[PDB]
RNA sequence: UGCAUACUUUUCCUCCGCCGAAAGGCGUAGGUAAUCUUUAUCAAUAUAUAUCGUGAUGGGGAUAGAUUAUUGCAAUUAUUAAUCUUGAACGAGGAAUGCCUAGUAAGCAUGAUUCAUCAGAUUGUGCUGACUACGUCCCUGCCCUUUGUACACAC
RNA sequence: UAGCGGCGAGUACACUGUACUUGC
């Protein structure tokens, strides 16, 4: 389930994703996530594990769910799941 | 001869064997296509004369074809993200698993499904 | 190595280039021609790139500008037409004219031809504008060259 | 039925003399009976272009493809992948979207092609890009084309 | 049913409401007027339906 | 020697120049070369707002070209064409020898 | 010597109404082999009826809904119903087209009060109204277009009930008798 | 709605009415009497 | 000996040459027979059956067509044709049978030798058809 | 600043310096606005 | 893998030979262009033969599901795209409405424009060449002479 | 840069040039 994504590593990643998240993860990853994805690790670290992690500031609506960064939030309050990793972000102004 | 009964109904007596073939199910008329092709029935005959022997090779070629040269991409419903593999699972096991997959992108909860349980279409079917 | 297409094209950018050039400094004269006073226009456009309707029009825009009353500067600028040999003339002025309410007003004699490819070949255009206190001032001028023979002209000796 | 009053002198010196379907048809039997190509077992499961969309409900297909792939081999003595596939283009239903043309799948084409060379009618030349008969293949058909004459005439 | 033979000697006038009136001096007993429908041309042999229906020249 | 130029009149006296020139010096040259012409074409629509019909005119660029051959010497060709042309017009130099 | 089809030189021709063989304008100069004659038909008045009564009704064939200027279907479908009348019924289809349009064409027509209808008019009117009933009986009717125009042409010519052209003739002959 | 079968002037029309039959099965009775449309034997 | 002629009508133009022989005539490599259309080919006869193959039995028309459709093609042919054969019986073959020739081809038509200037007409703006204007919603 | 090298923001018209209404047949890339009254002086001819 | 830097020339269509159902991927011919795409030939209506033979059918494809590849730093609001699955109207359209007189109606397509990707738009181009007048002001809108106006920002 | 050819070497048939390749 949960362990072998977590233990395995990129490539094969994306070969568990859809060609669409292949095609993006080989061509571009940026400074922007790599510190986003330090910072969130760095918060799931420090936060207690009884209480569920803050989201990110600076926010972003092209950011791909990885499960290495388990826990998050953004700041619409869906938890991004291991069925949510191949969907990106969005959850911005839907209301009705 | 005529008239006769499977779980989807088979009155397509008259019909030619292939288009009762298709009738039943996939309606795509191609897995169904491949189905017939696999347990290689004639086509020059009509489905007035279609054997059970026949019916049995039918849903044997249908119970997994992945054994069979198949590919994996004409396979209906590929990947299903998952931890296994998933195939063309018939009629009403096929609207139970689009059942499934739609529970699961439910719980997904997402614009497109949220979109859904409002009542439109995906892409934007541009009432504007 | 550039297509010729697209070298016909350069062509006709640097003839708009030039052409818009010509506008701006020919304003203290005519038209003394184009070279294919001149130094630092040349090195300019060399930095760069590696009977007169128009100089009736400019002057008609030189005495609008200057002060001069709209009704004696027609009427002078109507006379230096004729006597230079044109058939006919046509000014046209768009602008305040002293009001708020907007007014034009053609100087038309002679033939004066205004419709067609007879009368684009043969008439010469011309258009000008400048600042105003309140707005911008239009000035249109098409003089006709007098006339191979118009292709209506018929006399038999 | 078929046959019409040629009331000026015939010569019948090769295939285009010789009507395009009647001979594709014809030397698909021959294909057929020689087993000089395989089925291939590849073939079968495929679509022979997207703008199809539908099967081929011939079972004869890849070899009477094959015909009229030689037939356009000796018509243009220069052809390849892409004049078999405008040669062979089809429309397409793209949806909602209106009814626009495209040109079909090239693996059939590549595999024919390819039983072609190893057969032995096709050469592959630098000059004169495109594929040519060889000479057995030119005078195997020349006297096929009028053994067909003299089959269909008298 | 049955006609009557007539020649078509002139065109006389188009009328109508909508111009979609031909008067004719048409054939039965040497001179009768008729309407038509549609190209007469100089020429012409048409039908007659009753030998004495006389039209209403304008 | 090719010829090319945006008005016909042009290529009419530079090529009569270059035929009696050759006829002239009594060199081996190639016949005329009357090419098929060649237009340029851009769609394009009035009413620089948006209110209004929909009205498009369209433009045209007839480009002549031409092409001759002559036995005679660079220098003296390009010096008479030199002599006898308009920069309105391009020539460009390709010889025969036989 | 010039036959239609190879087959039909059409020596013998009914007399007519004294003006429909000239509307018709089937001749020496006007014998076709085949339907699809592309020569000028809209030069002067007559140019209408110089065009062979075959090729005006070959030509108002093809007309309906997609079926826009389908005119090789138009010579293959009235070259098989030549050859089905010429089968199910002993007399020449030419003939049994020329009564069809003799007899099938309305005479009097009503606008305002009735008019006369001019002989090239005439010729016009039976081929266009022969078409409404094979266009009728083209419209889902199981049997072949070939064979609809067989039953059409053989009624028009033996006025027999079956054929739509003569009832609507009666039709038109009624309301102009009824009228004026 | 179709009410006709296989089981029971060669034209398909016309045998298709005749044995009150569909087309498909009236061109397979005229191969089995002779032994898309075309000019008539 | 040799000749050649031209013929042009609609999009399609047919080049045809005429020279001694036995009665070759060559559409490109096919026959005039092949072509498909019964109908087209009886247009295509037509030529023959108003001069006369025995004529033809001792003249080899070289004859290319190449664009247009299959109609302005056969027009094409038919129109280079008629004047190939009225070239090469001014020619080389017979003189005096040329004016009966062309006597029964004027009677029995004008298009033989001369084909039609109906082609397209330039689309103007307004509307999809050329003479189609755009839907006015009032 | 975020530049790209395609799309409406790697080019504009030389004399409008508008990114609006761009044509790049012939590699003209001026602006519509001004070439309808640059046609005569550039030589662009309407004849038909 | 990154920044700084020196070189070929990547920055257009592409044929071909391969890889891939395809999408697309790999290397190279040609061309600043009647010479390479391609054009002694690039679409479709057809045409001819075979499956089907008028039953909302097997027509029809709205509906959505699983993805494969590219385009683009960025496609999630599922751009595009190949596969497979999905089966909405529709028995030819009330009152009204538009356009149209010959290679044109109409139908069938196709070129180019904006272009990192995208025609269902706009503008050209071509194939199938038809039914029908060749006139009338009755309707609608305009031009005219006369008349009557208490209308002149003008019913 | 388009073609019409002529014969220079031909690929198979006709017989007392032709379908297809190469160049001046």
């Amino acid at each position: 389930d949960l362990d072998k994504l977590l233990d395995l590593s990129q490539d094969e990643l994306i070969k568990l994703f859809k060609a669409r998240q292949r095609r993006k993860f080989q061509r571009g990853i940026s400074k922007k996530a790599k510190s986003l994805l330090k910072k969130i690790r760095k918060s799931k670290k420090n936060c207690e594990p009884g209480e569920k992690p803050n989201p990110v500031p600076t926010h972003l609506r092209n950011m791909t769910i990885i499960p290495e960064m388990v826990g998050s939030i953004v700041a619409t309050n869906v938890e991004i799941k291991p069925e949510m990793i191949g969907y990106y972000l969005g959850e911005f102004s839907i209301t009705y | 001869q005529h008239i006769l009964r499977i779980l989807n109904t088979n009155v397509d007596g008259k019909e030619k064997v292939i288009i009762a073939l298709t009738a039943i199910k996939g309606i795509g008329k191609r897995m169904a296509t491949v189905i017939c092709k696999q347990a290689n029935v004639d086509p020059t005959k009509r489905a007035g004369e279609l054997t059970t022997e026949e019916i049995d090779n039918i849903v044997h070629i249908m119970s997994t074809p992945t054994q069979f040269k198949i590919p994996d991409w004409f396979l209906n419903r590929r990947k299903d993200l998952k931890e296994g593999k998933n195939i063309h699972v018939i009629a009403n096991q096929l609207d139970s698993y689009l059942r499934e997959d739609l529970e699961r992108m439910k719980k997904i909860r997402l614009h497109r499904g949220l979109r859904h349980h409002w009542g439109l279409r995906v892409r934007g079917q541009h009432t504007k | 190595p550039i297509s010729k297409k697209r070298k016909f094209i350069n062509d006709g950018v640097f003839q708009a280039e030039l052409n818009e050039f010509l506008a701006r400094i020919l304003a203290e004269d005519g038209y003394s021609g184009v070279e294919v006073r001149i130094r630092e226009l040349t090195s300019l456009v060399q930095k760069r790139f590696f009977l007169c309707a128009m100089a009736q029009a400019e002057s008609l825009r030189y005495k609008l500008l200057k002060g001069l009353a709209v009704r004696r500067a027609c009427y002078g600028v109507l006379r230096h037409i004729m006597e230079s040999g044109a058939k006919g003339c046509e000014v046209i002025v768009s602008g305040k004219l002293r009001a708020q309410r907007a007014k034009s007003m053609k100087f038309r004699d002679g033939y004066l031809i205004s419709t067609g490819e007879p009368s684009k070949r043969f008439v010469n255009t011309a258009t000008r504008s400048a600042q105003l206190k309140q707005g911008v001032l239009g000035i249109k001028v098409k003089i006709m060259l007098p006339t191979s023979i118009l292709p209506d002209n018929i006399s038999v000796l | 039925r078929l046959l019409e009053p040629v009331p000026f002198v015939k010569t019948n010196n090769c295939i285009k003399d010789v009507d395009a379907d009647l001979f594709i048809r014809s030397y698909a039997t021959h294909l057929k009976l020689h087993n000089k190509i395989t089925y291939p077992k590849w073939c079968t499961f495929v679509k022979t272009g997207k703008g199809r969309k539908l099967a081929p409900l011939n079972e004869d297909w890849y070899f009477i493809r094959a015909s009229s792939i030689l037939r356009r081999l000796y018509l243009h003595p220069d052809i390849g992948v892409g004049f078999l596939r405008r040669q062979f283009s089809s429309k397409q239903r793209r949806g909602v979207a209106p009814n626009h043309t495209s040109l079909a799948s090239g693996k059939i084409l590549r595999s024919i092609l390819q039983q072609l060379e190893n057969l032995g009618y096709v050469e592959q030349n630098p000059k004169k890009k495109g594929r040519r008969l060889t000479t057995k293949g030119e005078n195997a058909i020349n006297n096929f084309a009028r053994y067909i004459n003299k089959k269909v005439y008298n | 049913e049955k006609s009557k033979l007539a020649k078509v000697e002139k065109v006389l006038g188009r009328t109508g409401s909508r111009g979609g009136v031909i008067q004719v001096r048409a054939q039965f007993g040497r001179f009768l007027i008729r309407n038509v429908k549609g190209p007469v041309r100089e020429g012409d042999i048409l039908a007659l339906l009753e030998t004495e229906r006389e039209a209403r020249r304008l | 020697i090719a010829l090319t130029s945006k008005n016909l009149r042009a290529i009419e006296k530079v090529c009569s120049d270059i035929m009696k020139g050759a006829k002239e010096k009594n060199l081996n040259v190639s016949g005329p070369v009357r090419l098929p012409v060649k237009t340029l074409r851009i769609t394009t629509r009035k009413s620089p707002c948006g209110e209004g019909t929909n009205t498009w005119d369209r433009f045209e660029l007839r480009i002549y070209k031409r092409l001759i051959d002559l036995y005679s010497q660079c220098e003296v060709v390009t010096q008479m064409t030199s002599i006898n042309i308009d920069p309105v017009v391009e020539v460009e130099v390709i010889i025969t020898d036989s | 010597d010039i036959k239609l089809f190879k087959k039909w030189s059409y020596e013998e021709i009914n007399i007519a109404d004294l003006s429909l063989v000239d509307c018709i304008a089937v001749s020496q100069k006007a014998c076709v082999y085949t339907p699809h004659t592309a020569g000028r038909y809209q030069k002067k008045r007559f140019r209408k009826a110089l065009c062979p009564i075959v090729e005006r009704l070959v030509n108002s064939m093809m007309m309906h809904g997609r079926n826009n200027g389908k005119k090789l279907k138009a010579i293959r479908i009235v070259a098989y119903a030549f050859e089905i009348i010429h089968l199910m019924t002993g007399e020449n289809p030419l003939q049994v087209f020329v009564n069809a349009v003799q007899k099938g064409g309305p005479r009097e027509d009503s606008t305002r009060q009735a008019v006369d209808v001019s002989p090239l008019r005439r010729v016009n009117q039976a081929i266009y109204l022969i078409c409404t009933g094979a266009r009728n009986a083209a419209f889902r009717n199981i049997k072949s277009i070939s064979e609809c125009l067989a039953e059409e042409i053989i009624n028009c010519a033996n006025e027999s009930s079956s054929s739509y052209a003569i009832k609507k003739k009666d039709e038109i002959e009624r309301v102009a008798k009824a009228n004026r | 709605k179709l009410n006709h079968a296989v089981f029971i002037v060669i034209t398909p029309s016309a045998i298709a009415e005749k044995y009150k039959v569909n087309l498909s099965v009236a061109r397979a009775v005229i191969n089995h009497l002779a032994d898309s449309q075309k000019l008539y034997t | 000996k040799r000749v050649q002629t031209f013929g042009k009508k609609k999009t399609a133009v047919a080049v045809a040459t005429v020279t001694n022989g036995k009665g070759l005539i060559k559409l490109n490599g096919k026959n005039l027979d092949l072509v498909e259309p019964y109908i087209l080919k009886t247009k295509v006869y037509e030529p023959l059956w108003l001069i006369g193959s025995g004529k033809l039995k001792n003249l080899d028309i070289r004859i290319r067509v190449k664009g247009g459709g299959q109609t302005s093609q056969i027009y094409a042919i038919r129109q280079a044709i008629g004047k190939g054969i009225i070239s090469y019986y001014q020619k080389y073959v017979d003189e005096s049978t040329k004016k009966e020739l062309k006597d029964v081809l004027l009677r029995y038509d004008r298009s033989l030798l001369v084909g039609d200037t109906r082609r397209c007409e330039p689309k103007k703006f307004g509307g999809k058809g050329a003479r189609a204007r755009y839907q006015k919603s009032y | 600043v975020h530049p790209k090298k395609y799309g409406q923001g790697s080019r504009q018209c030389r004399v409008c310096s508008n990114k609006h209404a761009i044509i790049r047949k012939y590699n003209i890339n001026i602006c519509r606005q001004c070439f309808r009254e640059r046609a005569d002086i550039i030589g662009f001819k309407k004849y038909r």
